[PDB]
């Protein structure tokens, strides 16, 4: 009654107590989403109202762990707000619970920023395609000067050649990079395809650079004489293999065909990711 | 003188020149 009321009531204020005090905190660790939540009222939530939802593959804050069935976090996204975060014991314990009446690991931990990792026009190691990502990465540096760390990737972490303590360690290093909520770009040397890092944890943000023309395309690499034009087939068919893949496996497609329109575009979506990952006070 | 392939090559050839410029900029760093 109002007997148990005092006890049930008291565990509210002190839910929403730590909810508030975890607003200022740093974020602990981030995860991509494997499945999907939204609280039923049988979740029994530590402040009703004050779960977060969210669909597979979103991207999650957790601030700090606030008893054995729930974290503390955010969803990544602009206008969302820190909440209750069901840990992986709860969300088995809500399915298990729900079988009796009617009667594959739920979050992967990721860097707390997504590292942007650039793909296209065509292979990388030729002078188009670095070239093209040269300007770009130029671009960035000035941009988001003060937010951003821009760094060489040589170790090939699509093997997550190079050894796997190597690549462990630069898979350790882009996490740490990631850390403190500054942005990351990765000059990644061995990545050319999307699905190259679909099976780490590293969720990069992967921008497409995309040249719509494959006639542009060839004049751009004869343009470069014939020690590049010797390698224009190889060219040729990577840039059509990123052509057949379907848009949804980038995050960002950069088509334009003005590097200040091209960095304008990338520019924005990343202003947007920072706003989404820097919720204001 | 089919109009589309008409706009279609000055399109093409607005692409290769912005490219172009795009790689000289790279160049120049
Ligand atoms: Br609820
Ligand atoms: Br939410
Ligand atoms: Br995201
Ligand atoms: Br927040
Ligand atoms: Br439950
Ligand atoms: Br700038
Ligand atoms: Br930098
Ligand atoms: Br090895
Ligand atoms: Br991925
Ligand atoms: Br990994
Ligand atoms: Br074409
Ligand atoms: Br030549
Ligand atoms: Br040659
Ligand atoms: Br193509
Ligand atoms: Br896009
Ligand atoms: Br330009
Ligand atoms: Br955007």
């Amino acid at each position: 009654e109002e007997d148990r009321e005092a006890v049930r009531r008291e565990a509210e204020r002190q839910a929403q107590a730590q909810l508030e005090k975890a607003k200022t905190k740093p974020v602990a660790f981030a995860v991509r989403t494997n499945v999907s939540y939204s609280a039923a009222h049988e979740d029994d939530v530590p402040v009703p109202g004050m779960a977060i939802s969210f669909e597979a593959k979103d991207f999650l804050h957790v601030k700090e762990k606030f008893n054995n069935d729930w974290w503390i976090g955010r969803l990544v996204k602009e206008g969302c707000e820190i909440g209750f975060i069901p840990s992986p014991v709860k969300l088995e314990n809500m399915r298990l619970q729900h079988e009796q009446r009617a009667k594959t690991p739920p979050y992967d931990v990721v860097p707390s920023m997504r590292p942007v990792v650039l793909v296209g026009p065509s292979l990388k190691g030729y002078e188009v395609t670095d070239m093209m990502q040269k300007a770009l990465f130029d671009f960035l540096k000035h941009r988001f000067e003060g937010r951003i760390s821009i760094t060489r990737v040589t170790a090939d972490i699509s093997l997550a050649r190079s050894s796997l303590a190597e690549v462990q360690s630069e898979i350790e290093r882009i996490f740490e990079l990631a850390r403190t909520l500054q942005l990351v770009v990765l000059d990644a040397d061995t990545i050319n395809h999307p699905a190259q890092l679909s099976k780490t944890s590293l969720a990069p943000i992967v921008v497409y650079v995309k040249i719509s023309s494959p006639k542009v395309l060839q004049r751009l690499i004869k343009s470069r004489g014939k020690s590049q034009a010797k390698h224009l087939n190889v060219q040729m068919v990577a840039a059509d293999k990123l052509a057949q893949c379907p848009p949804e496996l980038f995050d960002v497609i950069l088509d334009e065909n003005q590097l200040e329109d091209a960095c304008e575009h990338l520019a924005d979506y990343l202003e947007a990711y920072w706003k989404a990952t820097h919720p204001p006070s | 003188g089919d109009f589309q392939k008409l706009r279609e090559k000055q399109q093409l050839e607005e692409d290769l020149k912005g490219y172009l410029d795009w790689i000289t900029q790279a160049e120049d760093i």
